[PDB]
């Protein structure tokens, strides 16, 4: 087991929707594997049949949990919306999304210069072959997250490509940093699936259970994640 | 296979303006400009260029010959046969071109001046109103990347043509007074293997 | 429709010519010197509004035949959006089809543009009551702009000749009255194909 590391930062701005006109403050995951799947058909690579593969279990994503001035990830703040890393406070928030008004089409972004984490826990070691390759073309041009790709908004860059290897969690009892797919969880999540190969796009909903929350679980491996806490 | 890459190098030759888009940024500017530039906020200067390179494609190609689909109609909806639309866009299917907003390559305190725009009366001659608009210097070095996926041999050429009618039509806002006239210097590359 | 009316405008200098620098931050550094600098580029070029000078010599000129073209110059006035100089250089809610470009000049600011010296003289003394430095632009200075026009009409040249014979006889730019901006218009028309890039 290993993982890459980054400090991959916004060259344009993100534009991701929520329910209920909400709009995500920091790019989650579930964009990174939608983009990177999309690199990799695009690169003729094998693990792109993987990646329209909702429970391939190698390659899971982290999420694109942001970076702060005293170094650390934000965690996620218990049962909010906004996060606060554990050093100082330096709360992300709102305040960092604009509304935006551009020819009819209203909509609003999260702004640029902010540095997001780049964290991608890869199991088996033949996927990192081909993880190497799509670091190492991200490297290049750089990847995009979020809507309106093709004008440009969600351009992403990397700052700091690290094969740094890691270990699972440890207690029983972990932080729920992002949200994790927990039947009967009361806390509604949406994704999708394009097939852009098939069509039909998917809109997948789904009640599993909300981050920042500590839960107990012997059975833990650690789109939800384990924090040690 | 092969997607092709476009790095497309703008040159400001008359005074660009291209209005902001985030209110709350917007609304910080017009204290001091009643037409704030379009600006990042890692204070760098953004264009669109999806929608430029679309409606020159759009226009030439309309009257060229081959029937497309009217975007920035009525109502706009384009189809998924056309050539645009296998370019720069459909209703369905994702467009195969992906542009990248026209990042600038300096700063806002280097190519971005607010000015003084004015309307004078024909018969008193005189400024009956005057208003504060920001644009970008002239010989600002502008860069974006275009990415066509599933290169077809009428692309580069399409792309090219399309950017010899922003050169002479303008990018940006404001098209009909001058503003927005730019040169574009274009390189291209395919990769294969990472 | 299928075709564009591009009318390149070369326009020489009769006398010495002024128009201000609109940029706060030009106008600011060159008021260390000059207390009216003229319309520049980073390029080192004089740059000149061309279009409103020729919606105000056709809307003067259209209106002085008696045709209903309304007037854009007023405060708070708004274009009808039904004349002829609405089509031509546009509307609230209608785009212009003529595409006029800055007259932008073909030599450098160290070539055509001198610092002079402009005096305002008490009328009993006769004597210097205030002084100040001034750019101008040199006489036979050549500009040159575009003006494409968009879904061509038949009249359009001829109007664009008329409203530039309006600016031969009074000026364009600022100090209009006591001398400045008479200029010389030499038009070179071309109806072109919309189509002539794809190539
Ligand atoms: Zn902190
Ligand atoms: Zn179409
Ligand atoms: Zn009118």
């Amino acid at each position: 087991m290993k993982e890459i590391k980054g400090i991959l930062e916004s060259i344009t701005g993100f534009s991701i929707p929520l329910d209920n006109g909400e709009y995500a403050l920091y790019p989650a995951g579930r964009h990174l594997r939608g983009a990177i799947g999309y690199i990799a058909f695009n690169l003729d690579l094998p693990i792109s049949s993987k990646f329209l593969d909702f429970d391939f279990d190698d390659i899971i994503f982290r999420d694109l949990l942001p970076i702060s001035k005293c170094g650390k990830i934000f965690y996620p703040e218990k049962n909010s919306n906004s996060l606060k890393c554990p050093s100082c406070n330096e709360i992300y928030g709102s305040s960092v999304l604009r509304n935006i008004m551009a020819r009819g089409l209203s909509y609003k972004e999260v702004i640029e210069g902010k540095k997001y984490r780049l964290s991608i826990i890869v199991k088996d070691e033949k996927y990192l072959n081909e993880m190497e390759a799509i670091i190492r073309y991200i490297l290049s041009y750089g990847i995009y997250l979020g809507n309106k790709v093709s004008k440009g908004y969600g351009k992403f860059k990397i700052k700091e490509y690290s094969i740094v290897d890691i270990l699972p969690v440890k207690d029983s009892e972990v932080l729920l940093l992002s949200d994790a797919i927990i039947d009967n969880g009361e806390k509604d999540i949406v994704f999708s699936k394009k097939e852009i190969s098939s069509s039909k796009f998917e809109i997948i909903r789904k009640r599993g259970k909300a981050k920042g929350d500590i839960i107990r679980d012997n059975n833990h491996n650690g789109f939800g994640e384990i924090i040690s806490l | 296979k092969t997607m092709k890459k476009i790095y497309v190098t703008m040159k400001t030759l008359s005074p660009l303006y291209t209005g902001e888009v985030r209110r709350e940024d917007k609304e910080a500017a017009q204290k001091r400009v009643n037409f704030p530039v379009r600006k990042t906020a890692t204070n760098k200067v953004l264009i669109p260029f999806k929608g430029a390179l679309r409606s020159a494609l759009e226009i030439m190609l309309k009257a060229k010959g081959e029937n497309v689909c009217d975007t920035g109609e009525s109502r706009a909806r384009p189809c998924g046969r056309c050539v645009t639309c296998s370019l720069f866009g459909s209703m369905g299917r994702a467009g195969r071109a992906s542009v990248d907003f026209l990042i600038s390559n300096d700063t806002k305190e280097q190519i971005v001046r607010e000015s003084t725009h004015l309307r004078i009366e024909r018969q008193t001659k005189s400024a009956s109103d005057t208003f504060k608009g920001e644009e970008v210097i002239e010989g600002a070095t502008f860069t974006a990347t275009i990415t066509i996926s599933n290169p077809q041999e009428k692309d580069l050429s399409l792309i090219q043509s399309a950017l010899k009618f922003i050169e002479e039509n303008g990018i940006g806002g404001w098209l009909n007074k001058g503003y927005g006239r730019v040169s574009f210097e274009v390189k291209s590359e395919d990769v294969a293997t990472d």
